[PDB]
RNA sequence: UUAAUA
RNA sequence: AUUGGAGGGCAAGUCUGGUGCCAGCAGCCGCGGUAAUUCCAGCUCCAAUAGUGUAUAUUAAAGUUGCUGUGAUUAAAACGCUCGUAGUUGAAUUA
RNA sequence: ACGAUCAGAUACCGUCGUAGUCCUAACUAUAAACGAUGUCAACCAAGGAUUGGAUGAAAACCUUGUUCAGAACUUAAAGAGAAAUCUUGAGUUUAUGGACUUCAGGGGGAGUAUGGUCACAAGGCUGAAACUUAAAGGAAU
């Protein structure tokens, strides 16, 4: 409640009805409370728990950093990273920022148009650090063939046919969840055929709207 | 030294479109990158391409629009047989709608697709998406 | 039944690339017509350039562009 | 003396540099220089006859602090003269958080901090650019002198009438 | 160069300062012209970059010295550029 | 790059676009091959003769006057020399070197030099053996060319 | 100037 | 209805009795110095099931043998440098 | 070989001093022989300066415009990488294929033993195994 921003006061007030258009015009998401509007009931699902630590001149100083993933198994997704003294806090402070590092995810069709859409349109590889995740399309009946880590975030995203192949330090968990969420991240960036033609025109929320969020 | 005239040719062609490029010029022209830039053409992904004659293997300037993610040679050409050809879709495409490859034949240079149509292999040149 | 894409996205008016629902540097400019231009242009420096390219071909501008310059 | 810029050229204003003066001054086309302002005002008008506040006039230094505050008079669009705080474009938490839907700023090698958050909100920005400004995050540029104080004032000025005592 | 000309019209300018093999269509930077002579009324016709003394049909008053990239002309004599 | 030192320089020739001789040329063929069978007579090389018809006759490519090249014209006289011209100044320059070789021994650049000189000549003997040039039996040896170059 | 070890 | 297990990899007990860096468990990290989640037992449930553990070897994992497919500045790894035969690779061009 | 210092000092400090350091002829063929970055070729973001040319202007030297070759330098919100950093590449690589050669496979044992070969010799080139061990190592906080 009481947004601050004018995606805030404009989801308060229903006038963008849904996230597709937040995307479309590439607008950052700057409260958590947005997404939750648009997209209620999400499912939760927290990737690990790493504590890491810090030297001192008394000690050591250990911080839990909560990995948590969130999106609607109809195409959403997201991952928030957060650092904190409690464990409790941290999966809070996390949930907060998955939140706002919502994503759309494009999907497709292995070999024809018949039932819906169930697995990635092309081929895309996540850009993390060491670790690289390759995703492949796959036909209907094979599930997600990949590691836990990367399964339990595609099986969020509603991917669910796809080959994978990793590479590098899969062992990092923390980059293991990173490399996917990049692969997903590119997906409707990625040009295929069907996206060549423009399309038609289409007016942007915050100036169509522009006048009644001044006053 | 030059080897590979093509593969000269498709890394100037990739390397113009990922820097946003209008047009690029390719210095030595042949054949070969000629009917390489029909088969493109023809799927729509280059608008055109003019061939200026220096008497010297002269230049070609082919006009791109937003379209070529990534053209690329295939080192040395492979005997492609037909029941070969969707061992190489799947390595070197993206899915089975969007790109094609590019095979030297009998019947001239032309793309998996109607190459499987006219029930023909040969030597692999390259692809596209 | 449902539609298959979540949007169709939009087409930078320069580089005729989709615009990454990521890409937060991708702005619109409205003269009193819409203007797309993908943010890796804005941060090469081209930006500008280009939409004077784009601009001259609307005849928003008409003697700021060369004529070897206007492609 | 608006038309004479700075030594160095930028390789983005070759366009609009017509010839180097006798001293290795570069000089501006006028027609290029009143053409850009004219396509800016334009921009800035459509925008701000709407809402005023959401075009925003950033000034850091001295000379041009004087002509930003009266543009925020004549047009009602917020000016910025101090320094330009490092955050008020991102952080929402913080009380002064202004949001723009255009930036114009008279300098991009000072406002710097201006243009480079405008990466971040998606908002386009017009910049009065010098022979030797880095044309870097910014969409509308006016080639002009923006050291001197009468061109500094003037083109302030010129720009608030086209949207439509300047002298620092 | 991040801003782009076209690449099929360069312009005259442009052509000319390029290198003399760099241009769209190759063309050499020199010339066949006829001297003049000193001495007498016979002109000469000798290439631009000549590499050797350059002497009259006539006599001799020699027309030319070769430096390294272009004749060196005496500074009585007077061309023209053969087309 | 050249073959031997990573230098790379690209001074060249431009020919033009224009494989006719020019408007203002009006010597012929007849001319033309005469001035230059005198040259070859003189002990020219056909690289020199070209330029001293260029330089002197304004005949600066002598393909778009006679249709034909220089070698292939004085091989019809028959006065194109036996050892080809370009083979035959790189064995000009390994006696040279090796002359200077006998009084200086303690050279060791000028040691490194005649083995490049030395590995070219075995390369252009090679290529001429099969393209019928030189005939099978030709080999280059150190005794020996110093006389035939002389 | 000299200053080894746990 | 048995076989193996109940700290992690790996599903399963922060239950109770003895044992006290001993006996031992432990493929790896490791647990045990008297309040053991890992020893020896009792109860319970975890997996498979007429099968279930162990030991050696093949294959996958291993993109840790690479054609698809690796790495060579600093992690292991560009001959001190040049010439050079076999080998490998070789510009455009012919209705 | 002396003299100091020190617990001792066969060392650092001081004095003397042989082989050597220098030239000629012949061996040896190793270096942190380093840019720790093989050779050739294509594409490639902004600059300022410099070495050697060619070409206009300004009266060999110097100031400027263009262009070719060379050793470098600065900026990057971009590309790459584990990062440091690289940008005349260490870029154009899971969207993996331009041509060729050499080398590496956890740490030790070990560049050791043996065998072969070269050298007057020291040594050089090629070069293991048994056994032992859960780490050794790289960049950064």
């Amino acid at each position: 409640w009481t947004p601050v921003t004018k995606l805030g006061r404009l989801v308060k007030d229903g006038k963008v009805k849904s996230i597709d258009q937040i995307f479309e015009f590439g607008i950052k998401i700057k409260e958590y409370q947005i997404v939750d509007h648009l997209l209620p009931g999400l499912k939760e699902e927290v990737m690990t728990m790493q504590s890491v630590q810090k030297q001192t001149s008394a000690g050591q100083r250990t911080r839990l950093k909560a990995y948590v993933a969130i999106g609607d198994h109809n195409g959403h997704a997201g991952l928030g990273v957060k650092c904190a003294k409690e464990v409790a806090e941290a999966i809070k402070g996390a949930m907060i920022q998955a939140k706002l590092a919502m994503v759309p995810v494009r999907r497709g069709y292995w070999g024809a148009t018949i039932g819906e859409v169930h697995t990635v349109p092309c081929k895309l590889t996540g850009a993390c650090g060491s670790v690289r995740v390759r995703l492949v399309p796959a036909p209907r009946g094979t599930g997600i063939v990949a590691a836990p880590t990367p399964k339990k975030f595609l099986i969020l995203a509603g991917i669910e046919d796809v080959f994978t192949q990793t590479t590098g330090h899969t062992k990092t968990l923390g980059n293991f969840v990173k490399a996917t969420y990049d692969a997903v991240r590119q997906s409707y960036g990625f040009q295929t055929k069907d996206l060549w033609k423009v399309g038609g025109v289409k007016q942007s929320p915050m100036d169509k709207y522009a006048k009644i969020l001044a006053e | 030294v030059r080897v590979n005239v093509l593969a000269d040719a498709l890394k100037s062609i990739t390397n113009a479109e990922k820097q946003g490029k209008r047009q690029v010029m390719i210095r030595p022209a042949s054949k070969v990158i000629c009917e390489f830039l029909n088969v493109m053409m023809k799927h729509q992904y280059i608008t055109d391409y003019t061939v200026v004659d220096t008497h010297r293997s002269g230049k070609i300037v082919v006009n791109l629009n937003g379209r070529l993610n990534k053209c690329a040679v295939i080192s040395p050409r492979f005997n492609v047989t037909l029941s070969e050809f969707d061992k190489w879709e799947a390595n070197l495409l993206p899915s089975r709608h969007f790109g094609a490859l590019v095979l030297t034949t009998s019947y001239g240079i032309l793309d998996n697709t109607e190459a499987r149509a006219k029930h023909t292999g040969g030597r692999i040149l390259g692809f596209f998406y | 039944n449902k539609k298959i894409e979540l949007y169709i996205p939009r087409h930078c008016s320069v580089t005729h690339t989709l615009i990454a629902a990521d890409d937060h540097a991708a702005v619109q400019i409205l003269v009193p017509t819409v203007y797309t231009v993908k943010g890796s242009v804005r941060k090469d420096g081209i930006s500008d350039h280009s939409l004077n390219r784009q601009f001259q071909k609307d005849g928003f501008l008409k003697t700021v562009v060369p004529k070897n310059m206007m492609i | 003396r608006v038309h004479i810029g700075a030594t160095n050229l930028n390789f983005a204003m070759e366009e609009y540099v017509y010839e180097r003066g006798n001293n290795n001054e570069c000089i501006f086309n006028l027609m290029k220089t009143w053409e850009k302002l004219s396509l800016a005002a334009r921009v800035i008008a459509g925008i701000s006859n709407e809402t005023p506040s959401d075009v925003v006039a950033v000034a850091g230094r001295e000379m041009a602090h004087r002509a930003s505050l009266k543009f925020m008079k004549y047009t009602g669009c917020t000016a910025v003269a101090g320094r330009f705080t490092p955050g008020s474009f991102t952080n929402q938490i913080q009380k002064k958080f202004m949001e723009p839907r255009l930036i114009i700023v008279s300098d991009p090698s000072v406002d710097h901090q201006a243009l480079r958050e405008s990466g971040y909100i998606n908002v386009p920005t017009i910049a009065f650019c010098n022979s030797d400004n880095s044309l870097k995050n910014v969409d509308i540029a006016i080639p002009c002198n923006n050291r001197s104080r009468l061109s500094i004032g003037l083109m302030w000025w010129m720009l608030t009438r086209e949207i439509l005592l300047f002298l620092h | 160069p991040l801003i782009e000309v076209d690449l099929l019209n360069p312009t005259a300018a442009s052509e000319a300062k390029a290198h003399k093999m760099k241009r769209l269509v190759p063309t050499p930077n020199s010339y066949f012209l006829e001297i003049k002579c000193p001495k007498c009324g016979a002109t000469t016709t000798t290439f631009s970059h000549a590499h050797r003394q350059i002497l009259c049909q006539k006599c001799g008053q020699p027309l030319g010295q070769p430096t390294g990239g272009k004749l060196k002309l005496t500074q009585q004599c007077k061309f023209r550029i053969k087309k | 790059g050249r073959m031997y030192n990573p230098g790379r320089g690209i001074s060249r020739r431009c020919i033009p676009y224009r494989r006719s001789a020019p408007s203002w040329l009006k010597t012929s063929t007849l001319e033309v091959i005469d001035e230059m069978c005198k040259l070859a007579k003189k002990g020219i090389a056909p690289s020199q003769i070209g330029a001293i018809m260029r330089d002197t006759h304004g005949v600066g490519l002598v393909k778009s006057v006679t249709g034909s090249k220089v070698l292939r014209i004085l091989k019809l006289a028959g006065l194109a020399p036996k050892i080809p011209e370009d083979l035959y100044f790189l064995m000009k320059r390994a006696v040279s070197v090796r002359k200077h070789l006998e009084k200086n021994k303690k050279d060791k650049d000028a040691k490194y030099h005649l083995i490049l000189i030395e590995s070219k000549i075995h390369r252009l003997t090679r290529y001429y053996k099969s393209a019928k040039v030189l005939e099978a039996s030709f080999k280059y040896d150190a005794n020996t060319a110093s006389a035939i170059v002389s």
